[PDB]
RNA sequence: UCCCCCGUGCCCAUAGCGGCGUGGAACCACCCGUUCCCAUUCCGAACACGGAAGUGAAACGCGCCAGCGCCGAUGGUACUGGGCGGGCGACCGCCUGGGAGAGUAGGUCGGUGCGGGGG
RNA sequence: UCGCCUCCUAAAAGGUAACGGAGGCGCCCAAAGGUCCCCUCAGGCGGGACGGAAAUCCGCCGGAGAGCGCAAGGGUAGAAGGGGGCCUGACUGCGAGGCCUGCAAGCCGAGCAGGGGCGAAAGCCGGGCCUAGUGAACCGGUGGUCCCGUGUGGAAGGGCCA
RNA sequence: GCUGACUGGGGCCUGUAGAGCACUGAUAGGGCUAGGGGGCGCCUACCAAACCCUGUCAAACUCCGAAGGGUCCCA
RNA sequence: UUCAUG
RNA sequence: GCCCGGAUAGCUCAGUCGGUAGAGCAGGGGAUUUUUAAUCCCCGUGUCCUUGGUUCGAUUCCGAGUCCGGGCACCA
RNA sequence: CGCGGGGUGGAGCAGCCUGGUAGCUCGUCGGGCUCAUAACCCGAAGGUCGUCGGUUCAAAUCCGGCCCCCGCAACCA
């Protein structure tokens, strides 16, 4: 017979689209001005020299230089592009 | 604590780093990404008794005429204890403008 | 209320968004416009 | 003006009479004294114009400083005052100021408390930090009752320079307050 | 008692923090199989010693029920179910000591740890004392 | 060339907290005053200026201490790329490379640049 | 239920589903924006006249457990928190370069010029601590405009810019 | 026209498995002890916060946190 | 002129 | 979005087509009062929406603005 | 078995507006009337606002969700 005895109002089908967040342009990465390096919520990566932090701490080179990074412990974990020559 | 750090909003090169004490004034200019102080001038231990406005003013000349020894032109000022006034560097010879 | 700065007798509305029960009327900002630089830009 | 009375009190006589009770190693170690603040609750702003902003001139006018309206920090629903602002009234009293203010309390004032037996010393512990309350407002040696309009009991706290509580108490008890014993 | 809970159903796989030693009392349970332990097994295990063993001693039940075991009203798929259809339920990992009776004598302990074990859907293993300690 | 002090950074707690003594010739600070600039919704408390009469008492510097903290190996398990099996199952076992976390031994109250001032 | 945001499921890049779990938005703000200068939180311990056990005040311990308009994370006092002063950069032209993506969108954007704000100056400011707070097109409206104006001058009506 | 999947060497990113309570919560036993219950005047069992030892658990917890994976460079 | 019952 | 009408007391409203401010109800006091109403007499809760303005003086007239009740109209 | 709707004084109900301002009738208690009860008149008083947890300065108000009560559906086979 399938005495089909039931139903359920579901609550929580939800989600925002994700937002391809993190870093782009890691350690070593040879970069141009404006090339944005780390595209974050916060500001878990902290802008050093040369690394601008955008609007929403969008850290982003500016200038061309090669990537490198360094945890400061304490003070927190700097992103700054070292220019070439 | 004086927690002020009116230090690392400077990310222009060439800090020039100011010390208000009770006795002298000291002042040094510093270069960032290598640090490594350049310049110096002391207020008492180079010149005039403890009138502390004018010796201020000429420790300021003594260390402006310092860094044309070497010819730098383009600085920034510093010490985020400073309240900026009567511990003055209005100067010449230095040309950030200050 | 969404409301745009004109240009005193002028042109150049400058479209901003009041929040016309908390203050409003003669909503003056300085403002730079298309022509003739600098005024003084009284709302709608 | 520079010498007050109760200053040279302290500086003439109990300084070197804490010397010579605790033994002490410097004239900087003596409890000196640095803050006499006064502060007043005042929860009331409600409707039918309640200003009461003649209390901070009355407090002004008994200390000799302009008193600050110091605004609410948190918001609570139990007494209906919130969001910050309305009311409390501070005054911090250092050196001179603070020195006449003394003397004003601890002669005129205090000698009157409606019954007045004594001050509490088990106030202070474990801080220099005597704090002491008054009830009435009006003990105090310029305003009567032809100047206000309700009672305007203010606290004050008097801070030390002092380690411990013993300190303080021979600091305050040769200064001119009387206790409880 | 709290933050929000209708919980997945994990994955019963390997125990290193699921099950150290005996800490409290003498003697223990111990699992010897991952299963999903019930706040009613724990109940009716726990029951079967302290009746067992009459007004007896300490029964410490170390596991705690802190998962909510999910059963739909039998039908179809629409949503989670309407969860802890007996309740909740301790997931217990192999090696985990379950019950540890103190004090009573090992013939009490030994005919009481068995009948826990037989109300328990997990083949265990009953250790006497002496674990794993730390102290000089 | 070395310790002493002052700033100023780097590594970011192996350098922190709390103790326990020492510093005052200088330096640095507290201080003595608010006329002077500028000050604090009140208060030269802070900020600022004048001073130098006094003091290291705080504060800070510099030593010892492991109490708390922090760091924390050697191992060895966990976990696992990769492979191959057992298990109707829940899942487990072997080999191959990696290899933690906690823990334990312990380590630890700085190390280091730069410019001044001083015996 | 239909779009958007936050976690999680998402398997330590990203993305990833289900009528899977759990919450939110359809705004707000001429100061909750900018800049300059100050100040530090919640808590707990005590001590204090009405005073709640948390009003206000004082003193210690308090490194983030407070706050940031709002849900949730990320972040954060060496400020993004609170206060004060001055203001309009909630500009106009652009924009190298990227992120992202199927296109369309979305997002960051140093730098140049005009012209200003603030500051002594270095600088910072093209909205808000950030990710939600929305809507392609078409058809109209409204304000300008050196554009077109159906032979010509002009209007109608169009475009363009808002 | 050797750049490619793959690999080796480097350098990073990340917060899953593990694991641990440093946080947000749930927690088991014992000691300590703020407010209600026994007549309640001080008073009486973890009938009950915080601490305290000893125990644990977590997709929406992380002081940590691998295998790996991703990306860039030299091969 | 109102107004129910013991 | 335009177009009307209105802002007069606690409420609903009229306005000599500027020279005086008012009803009606509510509220209160007072008279009778079996009950409550009804009835009777007397007082008000009044910047006449807000300002600007025209006039010698403004509710009246004029414009602006705000709330306020509608009428139609599209609505991409 | 799933929607949506209530829970408010002894009972029956208004409600409560982003939350701060809680009542109505009858019933009740005391009085007055009456030989006495009715009826009528006068004074008040009574409620953890369904429990619970949530954001909130604060909940009865808003968000969930759980227990009783109500109204609906439970169809095509
Ligand atoms: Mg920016
Ligand atoms: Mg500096
Ligand atoms: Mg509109
Ligand atoms: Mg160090
Ligand atoms: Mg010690
Ligand atoms: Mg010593
Ligand atoms: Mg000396
Ligand atoms: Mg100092
Ligand atoms: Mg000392
Ligand atoms: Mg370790
Ligand atoms: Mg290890
Ligand atoms: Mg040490
Ligand atoms: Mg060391
Ligand atoms: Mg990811
Ligand atoms: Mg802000
Ligand atoms: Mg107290
Ligand atoms: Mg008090
Ligand atoms: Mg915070
Ligand atoms: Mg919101
Ligand atoms: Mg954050
Ligand atoms: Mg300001
Ligand atoms: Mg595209
Ligand atoms: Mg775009
Ligand atoms: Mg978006
Ligand atoms: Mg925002
Ligand atoms: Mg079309
Ligand atoms: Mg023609
Ligand atoms: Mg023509
Ligand atoms: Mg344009
Ligand atoms: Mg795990
Ligand atoms: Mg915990
Ligand atoms: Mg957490
Ligand atoms: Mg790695
Ligand atoms: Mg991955
Ligand atoms: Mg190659
Ligand atoms: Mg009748
Ligand atoms: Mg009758
Ligand atoms: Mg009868
Ligand atoms: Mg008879
Ligand atoms: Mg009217
Ligand atoms: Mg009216
Ligand atoms: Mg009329
Ligand atoms: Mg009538
Ligand atoms: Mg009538
Ligand atoms: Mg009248
Ligand atoms: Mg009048
Ligand atoms: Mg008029
Ligand atoms: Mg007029
Ligand atoms: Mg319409
Ligand atoms: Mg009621
Ligand atoms: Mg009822
Ligand atoms: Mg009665
Ligand atoms: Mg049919």
């Amino acid at each position: 017979m399938a005495h089909k005895k039931g139903l359920g109002s579901t609550r929580n089908g939800r989600d925002s689209q994700a937002k391809r967040l993190g870093v782009k342009r890691y350690e070593g990465q040879v970069v141009r001005a404006g090339n944005i390096l780390v595209r974050q919520r916060g500001t878990r990566f902290k802008p050093g020299k040369n690394v601008g932090m955008g609007r929403d701490f969008t850290l982003f080179a500016l200038v061309d230089g090669v990537v490198e990074f360094q945890d400061r412990g304490r003070l927190g974990r700097y992103v700054h592009v070292r220019p070439l020559a | 604590k004086f927690r002020v750090r009116n230090r690392i909003k400077r990310t222009g090169r060439l800090r020039l780093s100011v010390f208000r004490s009770l006795k002298h004034i000291y002042a040094q200019i510093i270069d960032d990404e290598k640090g490594v102080t350049l310049v110096s001038a002391s207020s008492l231990a180079l010149k005039l008794k403890g009138n502390k406005t004018e010796v201020a003013r000429q420790v300021g000349r003594a260390l402006a005429e310092k860094a044309l020894a070497l010819g730098i032109k383009q600085v920034a000022f510093d010490r985020g204890p400073y309240k900026y006034h009567g511990r003055v560097k209005a100067l010449a010879e230095g040309a950030r403008e200050g | 209320l969404l409301l745009e700065c004109t240009e005193c007798k002028r042109r150049n509305y400058a479209t901003e968004k009041n929040k016309r029960n908390t203050p409003n009327k003669l909503e003056l900002r300085k403002y730079c416009p298309w022509c003739r630089k600098h005024t003084v830009h009284r709302e709608v | 003006p520079l010498d007050v009375a109760l200053k040279r009190k302290y500086y003439e006589e109990v300084r070197p009479e804490l010397i010579r009770r605790f033994g002490y190693q410097n004239v900087w170690e003596v409890p000196r004294l640095e803050k006499v603040v006064i502060n007043q609750g005042l929860g009331e702003a409600k409707e039918d114009a309640r200003i009461l902003e003649k209390a901070a001139q009355e407090l002004a006018l008994i200390t000799g400083q302009k008193p600050a309206v110091t605004r609410a920090k948190k918001s609570i629903s139990n007494f209906k005052l919130r969001k910050g602002m309305p009311i409390g009234l501070r005054v911090t009293l250092r050196r001179d100021r603070m020195w006449i203010f003394l003397e004003k309390l601890l002669n005129v004032a205090l000698p009157r408390i409606r019954d007045f037996r004594g001050l509490n010393p088990n106030s202070f512990d474990g801080r220099g930090n005597y704090n002491l309350g008054l009830r009435e407002q009006l003990i105090f040696p310029e305003i009567t009752y032809d100047m206000v309009d309700a009672l305007r009991g203010m606290d004050i706290a008097v801070v030390t320079t002092a380690e411990t509580d013993e300190e303080a108490r021979a600091l305050l008890e040769l200064l001119g307050f009387p206790f409880r014993k | 008692r709290m933050k929000y809970r209708k919980q997945q159903r994990g994955r019963l796989k390997g125990a290193t923090k699921g099950g150290d030693y005996v800490a409290f009392g003498d003697y223990g349970l111990v699992a010897l199989e991952p299963a999903w332990i019930t706040a009613q097994q724990i109940e009716a295990a726990r029951v079967a010693m302290v009746r067992h063993f009459r007004r007896g001693g300490k029964i410490f039940i170390r596991i705690f029920p802190d998962k909510p075991y999910t059963k739909k009203p039998l039908e179809v798929r629409m949503g989670k179910g309407k969860g802890n259809v007996e309740g909740y339920v301790a997931v217990v990992k192999p090696g985990r000591v379950m019950f540890e009776v103190a004090g009573v004598t090992e013939e009490q302990a030994m005919e009481a740890l068995r009948i826990a074990g037989h109300k328990l859907p997990i083949k265990t293993k009953i250790v006497r004392r002496d674990a794993y300690d730390e102290a000089q």
